[PDB]
């Protein structure tokens, strides 16, 4: 009878769809044998967003994993993965996880494993893994899950060989990301450092600055060391930090950092950490010289930059756990701060259970100071994000109430609402019970 | 008002809708915060308490003035309706677009403060000039040549028909076109279908109009008839009657010729002058086009040139078949038969040769119309 | 100012602070952390920024990724493969089998893409094993091409 | 297939937004008369 007729019989069955479900007592069989002829109508003659958008008014997508062929599945899961935005949490995951299905029963995976990620369950990754006999999409795969930052530990069922086990376990440790950031550098003749000047390009400022004394502000040399450390990150080498003392003169390549003052020394330390980004090896090793420094803001700075290196690349070692909790103890409330962030920042989405033991008595500590506690609570945030551990959010909000309306008016407590909220990004309806809760707060935080 | 002038979706698609609840959202957060103003601090009606003030305020008598200068900074300088030059200054509801010379402002009863402006309504030169309603049927009822029809249509209606064509090739219409054909060619015909077909404002100038009695003031008419037309909206301003720019002389002006010679060189600067006239077009016809100034036909003031002949032989029939559309004429005559009665009957001996064969039926008061009826309006009318 | 001159300049043009990932379809949680971090630092910047906690710059770590699309041989080695880069193109609805990329350049080894850029490869010689190209990709060599002489 | 869903939705949008702006004041059309909230 033609497509129109097709067309308007769809809208129809909409309409009488919505209307009956308001009366709870007409027969469905019938409905839904036309609604079955018709999803098969459309999909041969492809116009699958049409069956999508009756199937979605009739609720029953269950029908859709029998009528998707493999020429017709890419617009299907197209238009539903194009819908979802859309569709509100429960409708969303309802077409994600069919979305999901189509992608299984039509075998490409890893269409498959986004939506998964989507969904956030490592369920549904471990079955894709498993339906998976191609070594070369599982590594691929592997390649996706580092470049989305989620630890998946790869079980023993999953491959019946070690080597190739310990291959894409390495894989999943951005091992590769250092050797094709310095391949690319390498490519592009970018190797070569910039320092702060060429950037700041102080010859074409000079029009007008001919008459001011050189004084060389501290904020103006923390401003440097930032830019110094932005610009020439990943890179490996630094003319400013680690370039070679060729000029005439025996003394140490600490003098620029010994020009700042305290916390500046410890972002002066902290750039040397983005230096050597992703290079754990040599990053470790030239931290070490600067670990044995007098000055506590040094060792802060040092431990925060070997947290930063380890940042999105794990290893077997886990030279950071070793390292940092044995400061973590310290009482100088510096070092305790830089050791919670690196071991934040190296540990980010990692869900491991020996951080969260060892953070949470810190949390509870009435005689830390409040710099502490907020990036503890920071750093417990960034570990379980979108994990909704009860027991992390418990800790925080305890700690919430233990503050006295003084303590509220610092900038500070307004971090530890960022990291319970931290701890729940991403999860819409689970987080309605923790904003009940949080009604309880003080006025003044509360909102 | 101009909320969102975005309808290019022109479809069912999400993006509509999202639009939509935008808009509405939008809409909604402002009529919020509208809302809490007179819940919390009302502190009047907002409604005539407003208008009540404004108007105990601002003179209630304003009088009827006349702006004629601009001072931005609270003073304005006008003169009294006696004639007395006023400071008066600007008020709040001032609104202050309309301050060009001429437009009456309205100042307080009390301390004669500008209290309102003067709504005009008037653009005396344009109403005795601008058509009201359609003068004939649609291009159909011209009949016979259409050499200019087509070439009348790109001239005026195809630059209003779709303007991308012309657009698209990379030019812009015709500057001007002149009708020039024999005495009763039917010009003013073609003028006829040109504003049953007209889209856009139109203005009608007697040919003699321009020349006026007093000296100088031609010059004064042309200059109006142009800021009328151009300050009105686009417009087909057509200035039938050319030749009389200095065919006729009439003792009713003061000036002789150069005179006439005057008003020629305000129309040609009026035409192509010294500033952007905008989007105004120009149809003028004339029967004696041998004295036209050679100046005002320069390409650039007068571009497309059109000549109208009398009707064809061939055409003749078409002319007559519907100068007679919906007489009860009676089969005893053939129109062939005087179709060659005249040698050179133009158009308008068709019609004459019809309207006389209706009138001297109706003597009778007969129903139809006669062979004899015929041969007696042909005679009637060529013979004289 | 400076700290904004050099968070341009990042990584001499290499790195990103770009939270999605797959065509803005996935969000990183990471990166989204360490940038909300960072802006809920700066929103008290005389006390927070400017006071004793300019370290606080430093969770933009977990938000910065390379902009490299390296393709890789089965063998894991790098191997250039011209690419096709371009604005991508939502071809949902549109009949037939519309390009996904506005642009006809190729650009061979590891195209720098920007935000928005997409990529796809231009030989038919290796079939990709993502469908969408972004970070590594596995190049398989095509079993069915024939090489045109 | 929701034709008359969203004309309907829009035209009551349309409806709405003057009824809600009369209620401010900028109806009542004068000659020469500024905006309520321009004086
Ligand atoms: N088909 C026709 N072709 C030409 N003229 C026609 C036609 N039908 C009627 N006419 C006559 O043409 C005249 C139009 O005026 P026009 O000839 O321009 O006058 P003038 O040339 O004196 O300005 C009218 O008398 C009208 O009846």
């Amino acid at each position: 009878w033609g497509h129109e007729y097709v067309r308007n019989l769809a809208g129809e069955i909409a309409q009488e769809y919505s209307k009956q479900h308001q009366n709870e007592e007409a027969p469905f069989d019938d409905l839904m044998d036309l609604v079955q002829q018709i999803i098969a109508f459309h999909m041969k003659h492809n116009a699958e967003p049409e069956a999508v958008d009756l199937l979605m008014e009739v609720e029953d997508l269950d029908l859709l994993q029998e009528h998707v062929d493999e020429k017709n599945y890419k617009r299907t899961c197209l238009y539903l993965t194009a819908a979802a935005k859309y569709l509100a949490s429960p409708d969303d995951m309802l077409v994600l996880d069919i979305a999901h299905s189509i992608y299984m029963k039509c075998e490409e995976y890893p269409s498959a494993l986004q939506v998964s990620l989507v969904l956030d369950n490592l369920q549904y990754v471990k079955h894709i893994f498993t339906s998976c006999n191609d070594l070369l999409r599982k590594k691929q795969f592997c390649y996706i899950l580092a470049r989305h930052g989620v630890l998946f530990e790869l079980d023993d069922n999953m491959v019946l060989d070690d080597d190739e086990r310990e291959q894409m376990q390495d894989i999943i440790n951005n091992y590769k990301l250092s050797e094709g950031y310095l391949t690319l550098a390498r490519d592009i003749e970018v190797m070569e450092a910039k320092s702060p000047e060429d950037i700041y390009k102080a010859h074409l400022l000079d029009g007008r600055a001919s008459a001011g004394a050189t004084v060389d502000s501290a904020r103006q040399n923390l401003a440097a060391t930032f830019v110094n450390a932005f610009v020439n990150a990943g890179f490996g080498q630094d003319k400013l930090m680690t370039g070679p003392a060729d000029s005439s003169s025996g003394s140490s390549s600490g003098n620029w950092l010994f020009k700042n003052k305290e916390h500046g020394k410890t972002s002066a330390a902290a750039s040397l950490g983005m230096i050597l980004l992703w290079d754990v090896d040599s990053g470790l090793a030239q931290l070490d010289k600067y670990f044995h420094s007098t000055d506590n803001h040094v060792i802060a700075g040092a431990l925060l930059g070997v947290g930063i290196v380890n940042c999105g690349v794990k290893n077997d070692c886990d030279p950071a756990l070793a390292l940092l909790s044995d400061y973590v103890d310290k009482e100088d409330p510096a070092i305790r701060i830089g050791a919670i962030m690196g071991l934040g920042i190296s540990y980010a989405n990692t869900q491991n259970e020996q951080l969260r033991s060892k953070l949470t008595p810190i949390l509870g500590d009435t005689n830390a100071s409040l710099d502490v506690i907020a990036f503890t609570a920071i750093s417990l945030g960034l570990v379980f994000v979108g994990s909704c551990n009860e027991e992390v959010a418990q800790a925080i909000i305890f700690a919430l109430m233990d503050r006295s309306e003084a303590d509220l008016g610092e900038p500070l407590a307004r971090l530890l609402p960022l990291g319970l909220g931290l701890l729940y990004l991403g999860k819409q309806e689970s987080v309605e019970a923790t904003a009940e809760v949080s009604k309880t707060f003080n006025e003044k935080i509360r909102k | 008002a101009a909320r969102i002038p975005t309808v290019t979706p022109l479809t069912k698609c999400k993006l509509r809708l999202l639009k939509l609840e935008r808009i509405k959202d939008y809409l909604l957060m402002e009529e919020e915060f509208v809302a809490n103003q007179e819940r919390l601090k009302p502190q009047e009606e907002k409604t005539e308490e407003d208008r009540s003030k404004v108007d105990d305020i601002r003179g209630s008598p304003m009088s009827v003035g006349s702006l004629e200068e601009l001072i931005d900074e609270n003073h304005a300088i006008v003169s009294s309706s006696v004639g007395p030059e006023y400071y008066v200054s600007i008020m709040s509801f001032v609104d202050k677009d309309q301050l060009e010379p001429g437009c009456s402002i309205l100042m307080h009863n009390k301390v004669l403060s500008v209290v309102g402006l003067l709504q005009d309504e008037v653009d005396p030169m344009v109403s005795v000039m601008k058509v009201e309603k359609a003068p004939l049927e649609s291009y159909a009822d011209i009949g016979g040549l259409d050499p200019q029809i087509q070439e009348i249509k790109e001239a005026v209606e195809l630059p209003l028909t779709h303007p991308e064509l012309y657009e698209d090739i990379g030019i812009k219409p015709p500057k001007g076109v002149i009708l020039y054909g024999e005495p009763g060619t039917g010009k003013t015909l073609l003028a006829k279908a040109v504003a049953n077909s007209t889209s856009a404002t139109f203005l009608r100038v007697v040919g003699s109009e321009l020349i006026q009695k007093y000296l100088g003031d031609g010059p004064k008419l042309v200059r109006e008839l142009f800021r009328v037309a151009d300050d009105l909206s686009p417009s087909i301003v057509f200035i039938d009657e050319i030749d009389a720019v200095g065919t006729k002389r009439y003792d009713a002006h003061s000036g002789g010729e150069r005179e006439i010679q005057r008003t020629m060189l305000e129309l040609l600067n009026q035409l192509d002058g010294f500033d952007s006239r905008g989007d105004v077009k120009v149809i003028l016809a004339t029967n004696k086009i041998e004295s036209l100034d050679p100046a005002l036909l320069r390409p650039g003031r007068i571009d497309r040139k059109i000549e109208f002949p009398l009707p064809d032989i061939k055409t003749r029939r078409r002319i007559f078949t519907i100068h007679t559309s919906k007489m009860t004429l009676s089969d005893d005559v053939n129109l062939e038969e005087f179709v060659m009665t005249k040698d050179e009957f133009s158009g308008a001996d068709i019609k004459a040769i019809c309207t006389e064969a209706g009138l001297l039926a109706l003597r009778e008061r007969r129903m139809k119309v006669t062979h004899t009826d015929f041969k007696k309006a042909k005679e009637k009318v060529m013979f004289k | 100012v400076r700290i904004a001159q050099g968070l341009v300049h990042m990584g001499k043009g290499l790195l990103t602070l770009n939270p999605y990932h797959s065509d803005r379809f996935l969000l990183s949680p990471s990166a989204h952390a360490g940038l909300v971090i960072m802006l809920h630092a700066c929103l008290d910047m005389k006390a927070i920024i400017l006071g004793k906690y300019h370290y606080m710059l430093y969770f933009l770590v977990l938000a910065m990724q390379p902009r490299m699309l390296l393709t890789v041989d089965e063998n894991l080695k790098p191997l250039s493969v011209p690419v096709r880069v371009g604005q991508a193109v939502d071809v949902v609805g549109q009949a037939g089998r519309p390009k996904t990329i506005t642009g006809f350049q190729t650009h061979s080894t590891p195209v720098l893409l920007s935000a928005g850029d997409r990529a796809e490869l231009a030989t038919e010689k290796y079939i990709p094993l993502s469908s969408i190209l972004e970070g590594f990709v596995i190049l398989k060599e095509n079993p069915e091409y024939r090489e045109e002489h | 297939p929701y034709s008359a869903s969203i004309k309907k939705v829009e035209k009551e949008i349309k409806d709405m937004s003057k009824k809600v702006n009369d209620l401010i004041g900028i109806k009542e059309s004068d000659t020469g008369l500024a905006a309520p909230s321009q004086w």
